């Protein structure tokens, strides 16, 4: 049983997570436009809108805006890409405006390596496979944001404080919305993980693309340091 | 540094 104290907190979650959508002027181009390059474009496209989305769903997550100001740029920087990949799961996994089929057809075919790819569709199964809800994606990307091991964190006991009780509520969940199975709380946080492997090697394809006279967006080059 | 974000943060 969740408490009124806990439960406060999930509702004003699910509120922020829900008070965000992409627009469609960017989602119509999945349909509409024609080459590697137009798809590599368009997701550049949405890389961009994302941040800002993470950005204010991040503000919204409670306590945050108390916390260093040098840490809360850091938070961001460091869990960007792993909100993305979670984002993209559950529009893959769950979407009217995601066009999983056409997208998927053009993430494909962006000049991005298989290296990459292969392993990005093997994480979006599965993923989808412990057949998650709107709550576990929301929550998880939230924790994923608040995570304190972070690189560059000044004061990394102060952001526990703020995600171990996103952590007991999940907790709470999968005990309440999946009693069968008991391992499925760590199933979930094996992602978290997994997410992390996919940093390192963004990191590494970045740099790739950049070489490929890749363009990017100002918001993208801060929230990823390219010079 | 950082000029985007923090304008972003603070809006
Ligand atoms: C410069 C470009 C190529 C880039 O650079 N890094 C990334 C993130 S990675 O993890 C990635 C790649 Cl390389 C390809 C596809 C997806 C992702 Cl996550 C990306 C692409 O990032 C994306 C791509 C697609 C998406 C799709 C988002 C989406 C879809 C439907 C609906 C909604 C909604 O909010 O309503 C959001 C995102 Cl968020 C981020």
């Amino acid at each position: 049983g969740s408490t009124p104290d806990q439960q406060t907190l999930l509702h004003f979650i699910m509120d922020s997570y829900n008070k965000q959508r992409m627009p469609q002027e960017i989602t119509n181009k999945i349909l509409k436009e024609e080459s590697a390059e137009e798809n590599f474009l368009i997701l550049t496209e949405m890389a961009t809108n994302h941040v800002q989305v993470l950005v204010e769903f991040t503000k919204k997550l409670p306590g945050f805006q108390t916390l260093d100001h040098e840490d809360q740029i850091a938070l961001l920087k460091g869990s960007a890409v792993e909100a993305m990949f979670l984002r993209s799961a559950e529009i893959f996994n769950k979407l009217p405006s995601g066009h999983s089929d056409l997208l998927e057809e053009r993430i494909r075919n962006s000049g991005i390596s298989d290296e990459y790819i292969t392993p990005m569709f093997s994480f979006y199964k599965s993923i989808g496979e412990l057949k998650m809800t709107q709550e576990e994606y929301a929550l998880l990307t939230a924790i994923v944001i608040l995570s304190p091991d972070r690189q560059y964190i000044k004061d990394r006991e102060a952001v526990e404080k703020l995600q171990e009780p996103l952590l007991d509520v999940l907790q709470k969940l999968c005990k309440i919305h999946q009693p069968e199975n008991p391992q499925h709380f760590a199933e979930l946080l094996g992602r978290l993980t997994e997410l992390r492997t996919f940093n390192h090697h963004h990191a590494e394809m970045l740099m790739s693309w950049r070489v490929n006279d890749h363009k990017f967006t100002p918001l993208l080059e801060e929230i990823w340091d390219v010079q | 540094a950082h000029q985007l974000l923090r304008y972003l943060l603070d809006a």
